[PDB]
């Protein structure tokens, strides 16, 4: 099979601790709502997270 | 002439046998038992249901993140 390159990696990972990540944790997803549910259809409905990387 | 038997001063002590210090008998008991027992159940549903409210709150933070 095939795998995408070392490019489209090394993007800005949110380097925070787990407690400060669970600190807000409630106002975070409650107002963004545009890429996440689309990303869920990109993962739940369609499998193979290799067409699903963007 | 110096013998014993005194002129007076006697009791006696009893040969009696009694100490009926009762004691809250006769349907007064089983009454403090049942009401305090349901009082403990009355203390429930204000804590378990309250912790159940926090239990959905705990699972809320898991579902909000993880996309």
């Amino acid at each position: 099979v095939e795998l995408p390159s070392l490019e489209d990696l090394k993007v800005q990972e949110v380097k925070v601790s787990s407690s400060v990540l669970k600190a807000a944790a409630h106002h975070y997803g409650a107002q963004c709502d545009k890429p996440n549910k689309e990303f869920m259809l990109c993962r739940w409905e369609e499998k193979d997270p290799r067409r699903c990387l963007e | 002439k110096q013998d014993m038997p005194p002129v007076g001063g006697y009791g006696p002590i009893d040969y009696k046998r009694n100490l009926p210090r009762r004691g809250l008998s006769g349907y007064s008991m089983f009454a403090v038992g049942i009401g305090a027992l349901l009082f403990g159940y009355w203390s429930m549903m204000k804590w378990n249901r309250e912790r159940r409210r926090l239990q959905i709150e705990d699972f809320e933070a898991r579902i909000a993140l993880m996309p």
